[PDB]
């Protein structure tokens, strides 16, 4: 279709096509949800396993004591973004000894990823990011798409079949501010469980949790750390 | 790629197209006489709105090196600016050789930034250069890709073929005095469509005394009695 | 309406295809054809028919028309031709 | 394209019984270069009908109606 | 999509761009080098001989590139000029570094290395020019080398590089005799082969440019044979031709 | 389709494949071990009456204990020789112990791999083979394919006729026929002599006797060894 | 192909990219006239202002390049502004490097050289804006020049540029062929009647913006509404 | 399409989908991570007897406590292995301790795609404070912890067989024989000691060659 | 186009830049905005489509603050819009650092416009997919408001609109009588105009981001207090 070949070129109908394809990179990835609260931010990621022998890969990456991210999409240029965000947060720590507020971090990421969308020979960073942070204004959840247009969210999910999780989060999002840590985590767990097909179900080995709160620095819970949250699942696959 | 490029199996297709463009249409004859060299050219401005004392086709690159050109005047400027800088750099390095004719061959050779480094798009102008600081005159041609040709008489216009035929038939010859400029004007006449006049025709002469672009007064004087 | 598809034989489908094809020829099912069914992941029904044809061809190449107890030779020809199909 | 029909004006006007009426919507953007002499020239003003024209056209519309 | 040059292989595995350039070197230009004891000489064919030139450069094909050698191009003049400049620069850089004239083989290897680089890496055209070199050194004496645009030079002693190079080299093989070869008989052979490869018999001395390198008393002299000497050579050749033809 | 230094849809690297097939265009080259002497031959059949045979240079020295043989593009091979020689001298400069055959071959292979990497550089269409006595007595022989790799062989058999000559070598690569230096030489002959007519003097042998300099076999002695091989061929009716 | 797509010479021996770029100037719907006079040089362009929400204060196409040089642009406004900025930079840099103010011809020459560089090479593209710059030069009288997207800088006495530039040039040719010098009134009236005959709208004294440079009064007077109205009243009298 | 950077119209950029399917032309290699250690087995697949078997090596020790088995273009494997060695040595020199196999794999993955992408898959195995570990790194700079991995032309069949022959509480002695029988079933020829290489990982040993033509004690049982 | 609309460096046969002609289409497709120069200041306004209620309170706001007294209301491709806003912030900071005081709006618009034009001139880089108003006020220079299209140049605007429905907005803008109406009633009227423009007729619910600058704010371009402009939104609703 000619006009879809390159990122620089612009489609006659309007928006370019390579960027629109870049979002399909995050569409083609394991599901992840992330929700705010009055006081905590929680990420639930479906650790996609290659085979039963291999491990379920790593998701919910660690950035700083108060910020943790969840990737969904092209893993190659995702550890790169993780390095960039870690470096910026450490730079802020180094210059004025304060945790870099998430919104400033997300704006930095957006500006950093915007340039490859306009520079020839540079592919856009086709990685979906779910940043969970705790700045001074309570927990924050941000979604970063490869089109470099970030969003703030009360609760957002990205990945394969993530629309069902989105719908569940929307329908239950009214009761999100007033939820205990375990209640919110189980909300997220139900949302993620509603994504994968009915044959699949949540296991301690195929899920990861990222929790960041006012007094709780960012922590990545799993299997053993996860079981206490996985209890009371209310399983309706 | 970013040089003089596009050479297929036994060809230089881009250079050949550049020469097709340098076919041009400004006759710009040149004659190497015994006393000196004459570079004459046709300034046939569209309408009377344009001016003739504003822009020139003949440029003195230095004290006794004069230069005339062909199609693609915008490229020719840049080329003559580069040539002036090159002659000046040579004169600055080899200080005070009053270098014109022992420099005419050298500047024609340094006309390799001319084309051997084309600049993605090669230059589209072929230029004749005249010099007389050796006790002998020199007329050279540099073409959009080649090099110094060392002519005795030639033309680079739309009818350069019959212009050169006219030059050889009218016997460019070797005993011709400096006033072979009459023959140069005759050669132009052939490749000219109009009652040529002083502002219409621009001519420079480079004799052993130096180089000089003839003013409309002298050009009209020569055009009278033709 | 009613768009349906398959062409995705699993172990059970592949071994049932082996059974229906081995109904032909002079073969019997005392061969451990489940081993070859496992050996080829998603080898259609066309390739299973092809492997049965190759087994018969190997039998006639050996000039033995017997294929009911010709099971080790069955397995050998099927596995070598699976090798060839994957990389020849 | 209109200048094409403009230079057509030498289409034997003496010989040819052909005119051209330009029924534009609004004379606002009409290329004032096309209103010089030798151009379309004449323009007649037509607007929404006044009360008199309105009642007259109502009468002629009701003409075919006999009730 | 953007244009990319061709410095690549063939499905078979050939560098057909380089091969096409090397074959095009045969097209246009004509030079030949003959090596002989106490003198090695180059003959060149003056392609364009229009009467409106003045011949003030004193040399078009033959180029003096060093005190102890001289080359002759047969390619596109645009590349030939820069290649000769680089060759002289290389020779003079060696002279600066070692305070000794550069051996001809080392000079040719440097030049062919630069051409090999030009055909090797980057989106750069191969140098469509093939040139001969005649030289003298302390180690090997008179030497003759032929370099093609492929960068694969070769140490020759009687070769041609022009349009009818096949015919010229066949003539050289037929009438070449090593050892006995001397400067004068080398000149006779060179003019004879040039007359063969240039269809018009009785070649004018203007259409032929020849330069001989000789070893004087501890000093290399590279003399470009001027018009009178060339046409006297032509006259002697003509006498030989008439005698041989009539004696039958 | 696509024939540049990018991965093809089926894998492989087609430009590298073309370069590897290019060596065919070239000359045969054989060489053997033997713990007493390493000898390698090229065999050239094409020297017109007017060209000087000195500057063919099908086999050359690196560090007076290592010799390499051309197979493929002569210009690329010569450039590789020059660079390898420079690096050999550098490894003499640093690490004062002389160069090892494996080290210089590794350098050549790394250079070839570097040139195959990236689109800009043509992948050096020359397959080389390097032999020679190491510092610790053992004479070795490696063959480096143009792509990136080297392999320690007992017989190389690279170039035109490679398949047939390698089959001949592996058919009767007898160590009891290796034994003495003359036995090694006569084994390299009648093996390289098999390729093409090899009648008068096409064979171009080369010898590295332990700590001696690179010995280039003299033509009369080469005819002598051919006559000896003929004598062995005789009395075998 | 790509003869007509990139700035390369056509096989027929033409340059199609600049040939196209000249038509870009006609694109945009505007015209401009410049008349040199006995002592002054007056230029005028129409001011096409669609809807009055714009600021007629800043919609102009004429600018001061320096204290004595005034320019009128024709073509795409973005490129026009870029070239005006470049010309101002060149004027200031010239005044810095050499003490005396930059002559108008020299300024036009530098702008033309920049445009010629643009039509050279292939990474950039020519700017689609033709610039008519005028100014008083001592020992020269008024001076008018025109730099074009190609690099050909010339143009004198009467020169015009834009959509209907040919008709204006024809009328101005008639006027100049009529041998009578224009004083600081006839020049202005000539320019006004030229542009009016080109686009007969009788030129309400609000839709053109005229710039004037006299000799006794230097500087680029962007003549006000009252001045243009007075000239229009005097002309239509 | 064809551009190394342009994404596919559907979901995922191409030419890396091409680079990943280079282990297909690569040679088969298997690795088992047991509680005892890590067993790394490969096949040399010598093409001609004259080539020294010692020359062909798919398994190289990155350090005393990391071994790597490549499958694919040995040319690219050389560069990746060299970078792994350099990174391991740099980490040891900086922190005066043994760099974790996970950290080494992470560094190699970072260098994997930064130049056309590398077309080799790596099987790192080594001891650490978190017991013996094994990682499968892929041409597309993606790494995954694995307990029993196969890679190469016969990756699918080898991994499928390993999936059912492996159990969570095995030892080195059972791991080696399982890997060898799978290798014999996978390859074309037999598992002669001149054709099969083996690499052992032990908590209290550096990772050395497997007995060297004295490893027939683990193929005679096979 | 077909052949000539691939890189901005390729002119059209008629002499046009189809890359920019297509980049304008993205602005035409994206949601609209509006800005009116009140008598003593400039009032912005832009409807933002809440594509999903999952999003928090109005984020990725089409308004931005490029400098202390200057505000930027942008429409089109939002990511490149934000990058361009960062360019504008950097430009204002650099001007303040060099020449002191505050950057005049006409010069700021001219510099950012020249920067944009630099991005459409070449081939390797592509034109920006955004169009934005820059509004500012000061006592000395009154209130100024310049609109920059994805490739064109700044133009002085009494009132301007950009985005999905430019003409529909501009009709009622020109109906409104500016130049004598205070920024309060203008803040009411801009919301009125946005709500007159379609919000849910074919789309979702829209958020009303409104911006201020003027002597009532002594410069200091700030978002209007949304709590107290909810009643202005109500008046728009009626």
């Amino acid at each position: 279709n000619q006009y879809d070949n390159d990122v620089t070129v612009w489609s006659p109908q309007g928006r370019i096509h390579q960027i629109e394809y870049a979002m399909e990179a995050v569409k083609q990835g394991s599901a992840t949800v992330g929700l705010k609260s009055k006081t905590h931010a929680v990420l639930v990621a479906l650790k996609r396993a290659q085979s039963e022998l291999a491990a379920h890969q790593k998701k919910i990456l660690h950035v700083d004591n108060h910020i943790g991210i969840s990737i969904a999409g092209l893993t190659a240029d995702a550890r790169l973004l993780c390095n960039f965000m870690r470096q910026e947060c450490l730079d802020s720590r180094f210059v004025f000894d304060r945790p870099l507020p998430v919104s400033r971090l997300v704006s930095l990421i957006g500006s950093k990823t915007q340039i490859p969308t306009q520079r020839y020979g540079r592919r856009p960073y086709g990685v979906g990011l779910l940043i969970a942070g705790y700045d001074d204004m309570g927990p924050h959840i941000f979604q970063t798409c490869p089109s470099a247009n970030y969003f703030d969210c009360r609760a957002m999910s990205i990945g394969a079949r993530s629309q069902s999780a989105r719908t569940y989060l929307e329908r239950h999002m009214s009761e999100f501010m007033e939820c205990n840590l375990n209640e919110l985590v189980k909300h997220g767990l139900r949302a993620l469980r509603e994504t994968l097909p009915a044959e699949q179900d949540l296991t301690t080995k195929n899920v990861s949790i990222g929790i960041v709160g006012k007094d709780l620095e960012f922590t990545i819970y799993d299997d053993d750390d996860v079981s206490p949250f996985l209890e009371g699942l209310e399983e309706r696959p | 790629f970013s040089l003089t490029t596009f050479s297929p199996s036994g060809k230089l297709v881009q250079i050949e197209y550049a020469l097709a463009a340098v076919a041009g249409g400004a006759p710009s004859v040149g004659i190497k006489a015994a006393n000196g060299v004459v570079l004459a050219t046709e300034k046939k401005q569209k309408s009377i709105l344009y001016d003739e004392r504003s822009v020139h086709k003949v440029e003195p690159i230095t004290k006794h090196i004069g230069l005339v050109y062909s199609g693609m005047g915008p490229d020719y400027r840049v080329l003559v600016h580069r040539a002036r800088k090159l002659a000046q750099q040579y004169y600055l390095v080899y200080q005070e050789p009053i270098p014109t004719a022992q420099l005419v061959q050298r500047v024609a050779s340094v006309m390799q930034e001319y084309t051997q480094s084309g600049g993605v798009r090669p230059f589209g102008v072929s230029l004749l250069i005249c010099g007389w600081n050796e006790g002998r005159p020199y007329l050279f041609q540099s073409d959009p890709s080649g090099a110094y040709f060392a002519w005795k008489a030639t033309a680079m216009g739309k009818n350069y073929v019959n212009g050169k035929t006219f030059l050889e038939k009218r016997y460019n010859e070797d005993l011709e005095l400096e006033d072979a400029i009459h023959t140069a004007i005759l050669t132009l006449k052939e490749s000219f469509e109009g009652q040529m006049t002083e502002d219409n025709i621009e001519v420079g002469i480079c004799n052993e005394a130096g180089f000089r672009r003839l003013t409309p007064t002298e050009v009209k004087d020569y055009l009278a009695a033709i | 309406d009613r768009k349906i598809e398959f062409s995705l034989p699993d172990l059970e489908g592949r071994t049932h295809i082996f059974k229906i094809h081995a109904r032909s020829m002079s073969v019997e099912r005392d061969i451990r054809f489940e081993l070859l069914a496992r050996l080829c992941p998603n080898s259609t029904g066309a390739e299973i028919r092809s492997v049965c044809t190759e087994a018969g061809m190997f039998a006639i190449r050996a000039r033995r028309k017997i294929a009911t107890e010709k099971d080790f030779l069955e397995a050998v020809n099927k596995v070598i031709k699976s090798y060839a199909k994957f990389s020849a | 394209t209109l200048m094409e029909l403009l230079n057509q004006m030498d289409g034997f006007d003496t010989l040819h019984r052909v005119k051209m009426i330009m029924a534009t919507n609004r004379p606002d953007t009409l290329d004032p270069a096309l209103l010089r002499p030798g151009r379309l020239d004449r323009k007649i003003h037509i607007d929404l009908p006044n009360e008199q024209a309105r009642l007259d056209i109502l009468k002629i519309h009701a003409g075919p109606i006999t009730k | 999509r953007y244009d990319s040059r061709t410095t690549i292989f063939s499905p078979e595995g050939r560098l057909y761009q380089v091969e096409y350039a090397m074959e095009a070197i045969g097209h246009a230009g004509t030079c030949l080098g003959i090596l002989a004891n106490d003198g090695v000489l180059l003959a060149a064919e003056r392609r364009n001989i229009h009467k409106l030139l003045d011949e003030v450069f004193f040399s078009e094909k033959i180029y003096k590139l060093n005190e102890d050698m001289a080359c002759s191009v047969a390619g596109i003049t645009s590349d030939a000029n820069v290649l000769t400049n680089e060759l002289r620069l290389i020779a003079q850089r060696y002279l600066l570094q070692y305070q000794e004239p550069i051996p001809c083989e080392q000079l040719v290897t440097a030049l062919c290395d630069i051409k090999q680089a030009y055909t090797q890496f980057g989106g750069k055209r191969p140098f469509g020019v093939s040139l001969l070199y005649i030289g003298w050194d302390k180690h090997y004496g008179f030497q003759l080398y032929q370099s093609d645009p492929s960068g694969n030079y070769g140490g020759w002693k009687a070769t041609c590089i022009g349009n009818n190079s096949a015919a010229a080299v066949s003539m050289l093989k037929q009438d070449y005799k090593e050892g006995e070869m001397t400067l004068k008989s080398a000149l006779a052979l060179a003019i004879k082969v040039l007359n063969k490869t240039m269809d018009v018999s009785k070649l004018s001395a203007e259409k032929v440019e020849i330069a001989t390198l000789t070893r004087e008393n501890g000093k290399t002299v590279i003399r470009v044979l001027k018009q009178k000497e060339v046409e006297q050579l032509i006259k002697k050749h003509e006498e030989e031709e008439a005698k041989a033809e009539r004696e039958k | 389709d696509r024939a540049i230094t990018v991965f093809s849809p089926d894998g492989h690297l087609f430009q590298v494949e073309y370069a590897q097939e290019a060596v065919k265009k070239g000359s045969t080259a054989v060489g053997v071990r033997g713990r007493d002497i390493v000898v390698l031959g090229v065999e050239k059949k094409s020297v017109a009456k007017l060209q000087d045979e000195r500057t063919v240079r099908k086999i050359c020295a690196l560090d007076d204990n290592v010799c390499m043989a051309f197979a493929g593009l002569t210009a690329d091979a010569r450039i590789v020789i020059n660079r390898a020689r420079v690096e050999c001298q550098s490894h003499r400069l640093t690490v004062e112990d002389p160069v090892t055959v494996e080290y210089i071959t590794r350098y050549i292979a790394s250079l070839k791999q570097r040139y195959t990497q990236s689109n800009g550089r043509r992948p050096f269409g020359i397959s080389a083979l390097i032999v020679g006595f190491d510092f610790d007595g053992t004479p070795r022989l490696y063959q480096t394919d143009p792509s990136g790799t080297y392999h320690a062989w007992k017989a190389n058999a690279i170039g035109r006729g490679a398949k047939s000559v390698r089959e001949f070598l592996e058919k009767n690569y007898t160590d009891e026929a290796i034994e003495t230096d003359d036995l090694t030489i006569k084994l390299v002959i009648k093996a390289l002599l098999e390729v093409v007519q090899s009648g008068g003097k096409n064979i171009e042998l080369a010898v590295m006797r332990r700590d001696q300099s690179l010995k280039i076999l003299n033509p009369e002695e080469i005819e002598k060894y051919v006559a000896e091989i003929e004598k062995e061929k005789e009395e075998n009716e | 192909g790509f003869d007509r797509h990139i700035t390369i010479f056509s096989p027929e021996g033409r340059l199609y990219q600049v040939e196209y770029a000249f038509k870009a100037i006609n694109q945009g719907g505007l015209t401009s006239v410049a008349v040199r006079g006995k002592d002054c040089a007056v230029i005028v362009t129409q001011k096409k202002v669609p809807d009055k929400l714009l600021d007629s204060s800043t919609v102009t196409h004429l600018f001061k390049i320096t204290e004595n040089i005034g320019c009128v642009m024709t073509g795409m406004t973005a490129d026009s502004r870029s070239q005006v900025q470049r010309a101002r930079y060149e004027a200031a840099n010239w005044k810095y490097k050499y003490g005396y103010e930059i002559p108008v011809d020299m300024l036009c020459k530098r702008i033309a050289d920049i445009s010629q560089v643009y039509t050279q090479n292939a990474e950039m593209r020519p700017l689609g804006c033709c610039m008519i710059l005028i100014g008083i030069d001592e020992e020269q009288g008024p001076q008018v020049y025109k730099c074009d997207p190609a690099g050909y800088y010339c143009g004198f006495k009467a020169t015009a540029a834009g959509v209907k530039q040919t008709e204006s040039t024809s009328f101005l040719e008639k006027k100049v062929k009529k041998k009578f010098d224009w004083t600081f009134e006839q020049t202005v009236e000539t320019a006004i009647t030229c542009l009016s005959t080109v686009l007969s709208i009788d030129f309400k004294p609000s839709e053109i913006e005229v710039g004037v440079v006299t000799v006794e009064n230097p500087k680029f007077r962007i003549l006000t509404e009252a001045e243009i109205d007075a000239h229009l009243v005097a002309l239509a009298e | 399409d064809r551009g190394v950077n342009t994404f596919s119209p559907e979901g995922r950029l191409f030419q890396v989908e091409y680079a990943i399917e280079a282990i297909k032309l690569g040679s088969t290699a298997i690795g088992i991570q047991t509680s005892e250690g890590v067993c790394l087995a490969v096949e040399k697949r010598i093409t001609s007897p004259l080539m020294e078997p010692s020359s062909i090596e798919k398994i190289v020790e990155i350090d005393a406590h990391i071994g790597c088995a490549m499958s694919g273009l040995i040319a690219d494997a050389k560069t990746l292995i060299d970078k792994a060695r350099v990174e391991t040595q740099n980490h040891w020199f900086t922190y005066n301790e043994t760099m974790t196999v996970e950290s080494v794999t992470q560094a190699v993955s970072n260098l994997a795609l930064q130049s056309r992408p590398f077309g080799v898959a790596l099987l790192f195995g080594g001891v650490d404070e978190k017991g013996p570990q094994l990682f499968h790194m892929d041409p597309s700079g993606t790494f995954v912890q694995c307990d029993a991995r196969a890679i190469g032309s016969a990756s699918e069949g080898a991994q499928s067989s390993l999936q059912e022959v492996y159990h969570k509480s095995m030892t080195l002695k059972e791991a080696i024989k399982s890997s060898l029988i799978i290798l014999k079933q996978v390859m074309e020829e037999k598992l002669n000691a001149t054709n099969i290489e083996l690499a052992t990982v032990q908590p209290g040993q550096n990772f050395h060659m497997f007995t060297k033509e004295e490893l027939e004690e683990v193929i005679k049982d096979i | 186009g077909t052949g000539y609309d691939l890189s901005a460096s390729t002119f059209s046969p008629d002499g046009r830049v189809f890359q920019v002609e297509y980049a304008m289409k993205a602005v035409e497709n994206s949601s609209t905005a509006i800005g009116i120069r009140c008598k003593d200041g400039v009032v912005f306004g832009v409807e933002k489509l809440v594509l999903s209620k999952l999003y928090e309170e109005g984020s990725n706001k089409r308004l931005f603050n490029v400098d202390r007294h200057v505000g930027m209301a942008v429409a089109g491709l939002l990511a490149d819009a934000r990058s361009l806003a960062d360019i504008a912030r950097e430009e204002a900071s650099n001007f303040r650092s060099n020449f002191g005081y505050n950057i005049p709006l006409k010069h700021l618009a001219d510099r950012v416009a020249m920067y944009v034009h630099a991005y459409t001139l070449y081939s390797a880089v592509r034109p920006f997919g955004c169009s934005f108003m820059l509004g500012s006020y000061s006592v000395n220079d009154g209130a100024q408001l310049y609109m920059i299209d994805p490739s064109g140049v700044s133009y002085g605007y009494w009132g301007c609109a950009i985005g999905k429905a430019r003409q529909a907005a501009k009709t009622e803008i020109e109906k409104l009588q500016m130049k004598e109406m205070t920024c309060r009633d203008i803040v009411k009227e801009v919301a009125k105009i946005i709500y007159i423009v379609h919000d849910e007729v074919k789309d979702k619910a829209f958020e009303l981001e409104l911006s201020w600058v003027g002597e009532l704010t002594n410069g200091r371009h700030e978002i209007v207090p949304k709590d107290i402009r909810e009643e202005a939104e109500k008046y728009a609703k009626e």
